[PDB]
């Protein structure tokens, strides 16, 4: 009766392009996103993973450092990874043949200095990379290891507010060559907004742990996404504990009791959501092999032996 | 089965409320509200939210009750429910139950007023303004009570509150000026009948004011003549009254601009 | 009078009285903050001598011959200036008496 | 004894005659204005 | 020889005013910050806790909802809690006596609408509350439950860049009544910056778990703080597992092995840091009683029985 | 004891490198760098970072090696180490070892050049520019190699690279124009000796150019006379040469503004 | 000539030749992108007929009597227009021949 | 057979005589300019 507790729908939904993994901090956004990307790489022609979170961990997750430009992930042929760069475009080496225009020099200096450290720069740069992708279409699908619920929601809202602002501007366009640039941007802006608002094009994977704080942070995140009308029809319960009846211990038993309570609460609350349950593993989930093994159970419904 | 989750959630909420786990009950109230709204059960969601807010108020859970009240306002807004007296009384009760100094009230009232006929003048039903003013007066929040009364449509209780406010706070010489200010502001709000009733009641009931339309205070006589002229609508009478009483109108300079509106509003004076 | 023509005749008498009274009423005293709360104006209605004297000099543009720092040092608020502070207290008490 | 004696005798040593007189009369004007426009809030402020 | 593995120095350093708790997501920033605030409340005259993280959890941690204005925490007399409000100051009810100035109306409308959803609004509002506190001094000390490393670093950098920008402006002031307002702000701005840069006035508590990702995210955070010259001389290792030799289980044993490896790495790396170790508990750390009990071991060096 | 942590960290780093855990070794390299810098051991930190970057390059860890190289540049910057030929060769080797198309090189070189005498002209030692140009030429990155040569101080290798670039890419009729462009740009860079040597070598060694100062190509003769005039510094000669050769100078319009600089630079022409 | 006075006498002969040659040399042909890479200018050095004809009309401001959409429909790139496409291929091959 | 015949016969049905002639001659001018300024990059673009 209930929806299958697997991400099988995500794999089968081939039209899906933009995949967002988010939730409370430390739940496993990075690991789950890497696992999902690995699973997709076995189906799609080429998949990218972007660490929009300023505290990038995909390098640690895959045990292989990644630059700010997509790079093939070791051990895979069509899987790429990148970390968003808060800093603006680097300054090209001046020719120096002629005295540089101080106005543009200082404009670019401020552009690369002030807003580089501005609090909202990270999400804005992530959005800029999204625009670049909507201009490129180089990768079949892209998976975003987003920051926690708050900043991820800010990022997801940014396209809507920016599109509204550009629409207002174009209304005020009638009342100095930037007009062409605005008209060039606006198509890309509605394109990104439309893709984000289309369930067939994108979906948000909410990853959470069986605890009060994580549970209700995930609930708030889901409601905010519904306000943003971003489709989200699956949750990843992570770090679950399954006691071994042979040699049980108090810690594991109590943790299992708590997690069972909050997981029953989740299942009652999240009907019509593919709730895929990921057990806590006794080994570090890092490196291509471990990540692939973890993803294998991410797709096959885990059941304790 | 698919719906079974909601019933189990409601039962767990009841159990948590019984156990006294008030914050968890608040969170589950939020969850149930969102689930119901997703099903378009606006009325049921609003009733549940109202009951939860009342319960949280009864137990002293001020912040939780305020959050649930704001969810009630959200339900009213999203469903575009037509304003009804019962809902206004409900919102007034919720506002009264709140902590007077808590900022949520400011957020609540501004929203609530913005909901009731949110397309024009923050008016809604002046019944809501009257209820808020009465609640504030009982709380002795004279400033906001007076403001709402001015935006309300009840003058009798407004006049009584003005009398109490002047006696408790107004100086000896400001007695007439208080009612003059209130009346001129009513006229600035285009409510002539409210101004008439409030002036009549304030003059009749105030202990320090001698009964009789021929009031000793020049300002009261000026206000009476101004009301009569507004009834007549003759601009020349308004100008004469303003000129002859200038020494009294200068008692508070702002009166002048009020008159500028009044002449524009009731005597066709161009802006 | 001319203005009497516009208004109804029975309004005519009282107005004159109001006019006559109006010429003798002492101007409005400072208003109560309670009343002023009903108006958006930010009008409203120097205990320590150092700053009071500084303000007086600023409003008069007087140049202290020796120094203003010396002026501040010349007192440092001793008992003979506590005389002035309770003089202030008494003066505001008398103010309150006139406004009970 | 009273405010004016204190301030006059204190300022007779540091201001010029004209400057001292102007400062004293300006202070008296400011004090008169403060007394005139005194309200309850001033009373609470003083009490504190 | 090593520094005492407790926050005793934090309690004893009475001049300390601004306390920041941060680290990788899900490590326990909220719980550890609440515990530290509770411990401080037993010493200082009055302590506040602010949930600068948009995904506020202090309400869940203390099992008592908190508004956007400080409120006394249930069960305590001098402990207060608040959650930062991204939204700007609410619009006061118009008098309506006179036709409203459309210019100011629309200016305030845009102020409360556009930047309310801007990605950088959260940190900016947190900074505004910091300014309000530096104007108020109502509470003895304040503990910030910051967002993860990235956005917390953005917030900590914001005072420096804003102060630099205001200094530049005042240099350009010579080349329309806002000048007085700028001159009123600038003192508060240098005040906040100076307090943040003063070890005697503030300190950053880094909370982490014994894992590769958390470990090296904490390392990056510490280095970034050193770049910002914010004093940080103690770490909170959290969610540690101590196996019971009587009835051991594979999961707990493997987790303990991993955590011991990474904790030895921490101790080697973080000399001159009070590394206080917090065990994982078999019960939800929520509510005043549980939080107080957890804080008790946060101050007394935990040792398994 | 307090220092023991660093030695244990170094030993663990060696063990991890032996095990092949390259990324963990990179992270521990970063940690050791920061610890050493905190101790003001700038030289030791830089040497360790250089060794780690070389090792990561040897094993194909491109991104890690680039990060460690950037840390090396940070060490050079923070310690304000005076530029030395050995360090420039080290940086040139690191730049060569990088992936040509990777953006890090752009970030690296811009920083490295910005480090070496960062106060004036991005110059550092033109030795660094020469090394970068040679590396690019070996990589056959003719555009950037030419750019650096122009910003370099080596003309002989510059001329050889220009000859190879023209033969491989330049059209039949552009042979003289390439060297003319390079020479005029050198003059725009105020390096007369570099222009002289490069022109001499290019004319002597290019297969399609007949040996002899009296070159058949009018442009080559114009360049030779321009160099001689710049040696003389006579403005009238410069003007005469520019006027008489205008048909040739129009072959590429931009030449003109180059001359405008040259006259301003070597003949006192006001801007 | 006048200009010959300024320059040294031995420069005088060659310049005349350069002048004389200069008057007959055919102007500069379009440059190689390799050369242009050395200059900051963004100068550089319509396969499908629909857009080529549209550009021709725009540059001439010609009004299509029936419709431009019909003009696009009139071909839809059939074999008789594949004639033109390989004519293009041959023409650029001849271009390459003249620039080997 | 060649480009000009094709375009002339196609445009003889939809443009006016003057308009058709102007379009054809403008196209020939554009084609001549493109051929003149053709470079290698154009050759790769065409090959793609
Ligand atoms: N199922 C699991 N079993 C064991 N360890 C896990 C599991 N999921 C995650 N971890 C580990 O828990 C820690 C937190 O996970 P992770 O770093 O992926 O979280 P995150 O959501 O990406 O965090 P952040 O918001 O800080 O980026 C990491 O050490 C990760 O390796
Ligand atoms: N020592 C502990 N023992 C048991 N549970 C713990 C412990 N520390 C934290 N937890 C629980 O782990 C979950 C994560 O902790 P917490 O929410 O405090 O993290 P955080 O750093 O504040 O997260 P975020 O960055 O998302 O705000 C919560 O359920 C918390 O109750
Ligand atoms: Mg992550
Ligand atoms: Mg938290
Ligand atoms: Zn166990």
């Amino acid at each position: 009766e209930p929806l299958e507790p697997t991400l099988k729908n995500i794999i089968e939904q081939k039209s899906l392009k933009w995949i967002f993994v988010g939730g409370k901090g430390g739940v496993g956004k990075t690991t789950c996103s890497c696992s999902l990307a690995v699973q997709l790489a076995a189906v799609r022609e080429s998949v990218l993973i972007i660490s929009t979170n300023p505290a990038h961990n995909i390098s640690d997750a895959f045990d292989q450092k990644f630059s700010k430009v997509p790079t093939k992930v070791k051990g895979y042929d069509n899987l790429f990874a990148m970390e968003i760069d808060p800093s603006l475009g680097v300054a090209e080496l001046p020719d120096e043949f002629f005295e540089e225009d101080n106005m543009l020099s200082m404009g670019k200096k401020m552009m690369q200095e002030a807003m580089s450290a501005f609090p909202g720069i990270d999400e804005a740069m992530s959005y800029a990379e999204v625009m670049r992708l909507v201009k490129g279409m180089n990768f079949s699908v892209v998976v975003f290891d987003t920051a926690p619920t708050g900043h991820t929601l800010r990022l997801l809202n940014f396209p809507t507010i920016v599109e509204r602002g550009l629409g207002r501007l174009m209304q005020i366009k009638n009342q100095d060559q930037l007009a062409s640039k605005l008209e060039e941007t606006l198509p890309v802006i509605r394109s990104v907004s439309e893709q984000f608002k289309d369930p067939e094009q994108t979906t948000f994977i909410c990853v959470c742990i069986a605890e009060f704080l994580s549970l209700y942070e995930t609930e708030r995140l889901i409601q905010e996404l519904a306000k943003c009308r971003i489709d989200t029809h699956n949750i990843i319960v992570n770090q679950l504990v399954f006691p071994d009846n042979e040699r049980p211990c108090k810690m594991c038993e109590a943790r299992h009791k708590i997690q069972s309570k909050y997981l029953d609460q989740m299942e009652d609350l999240y009907e019509d959501f593919h709730i895929v349950k990921l057990p806590l593993l006794p080994h570090e989930v890092r490196g291509a092999d471990k990540v692939n093994t973890f993803s294998k159970q991410l797709l096959e419904p885990y059941s304790p032996p | 089965r698919n719906r079974g989750g909601v019933q189990r959630v409601e039962g767990k909420l009841r159990a948590s409320v019984e156990k006294g786990d008030y914050y968890e009950a608040h969170q589950m109230y939020r969850t149930l509200f969102f689930r119901y709204m997703s099903q378009s059960k606006h009325t049921e969601a609003r009733e549940l939210m109202y009951s939860g807010a009342l319960l949280f108020f009864s137990h002293g859970q001020q912040n939780s009750a305020a959050d649930l009240s704001m969810l009630v306002l959200e339900s009213l807004e999203k469903a575009e429910v037509e304003v009804a007296d019962e809902l206004l009384e409900n919102l007034a009760k919720v506002f009264s139950l709140m902590d007077p100094n808590s900022p949520e009230r400011v957020t609540f009232v501004s929203r609530a007023l913005k909901w009731s006929s949110g397309g024009s003048g923050k008016l809604g039903h002046p019944r809501l303004h009257q209820l808020l003013a009465l609640t504030l007066w009982k709380e002795q929040n004279y400033c906001e009570s007076r403001y709402h009364f001015l935006h309300s449509a009840d003058g009798e209780g407004c006049a009584n509150m003005l009398v109490e406010y002047s006696t408790s706070r107004g100086f000896r010489s400001e007695v007439d000026m208080f009612v003059a200010q209130a009346v001129l502001q009513f006229l600035c709000l285009k409510n002539k009948s409210s101004a008439s009733v409030v002036f009549t009641t304030y003059t009749q009931k105030h202990p320090s004011i001698e009964d009789g339309p021929p009031f000793v205070e020049p300002l009261l006589n000026f206000i009476w003549f101004l009301l009569l002229a507004v009834d007549g609508g003759k601009l020349t009478v308004f100008t004469v009254l303003c000129e002859q009483y200038q020494p009294s109108l200068r008692r508070d300079p702002m009166y002048n601009e009020y008159l500028d509106r009044i002449g524009q509003l009731f005597f066709g004076v161009p802006p | 009078e001319p203005w009497a023509a516009a208004v109804p005749p029975e309004w005519v008498p009282i107005i004159q009285q109001d006019i006559q009274s109006q010429r003798k009423v002492k101007p409005q005293p400072p208003l109560s903050d309670a009343y002023l709360s009903g108006m958006p104006a930010k009008r409203r209605k120097q205990l320590l001598l150092s700053e009071a004297v500084s303000r007086a000099a600023k409003a008069a543009g007087a140049r202290p011959l020796t120094s203003p720092e010396s002026l501040s040092r010349d007192l440092e608020a001793p008992e003979v200036q506590e005389s002035y502070r309770q003089q202030l207290r008494s003066d505001i008490q008398k103010r309150l008496q006139e406004d009970p | 004894p009273q405010v004016w004696q204190l301030i006059s005798k204190v300022l007779a040593r540091h201001f010029s005659a004209a400057d001292a007189s102007r400062v004293l009369e300006q202070l008296q004007r400011d004090y008169e204005r403060s007394l005139s426009r005194l309200t309850l809030d001033d009373i609470e402020r003083l009490a504190s």
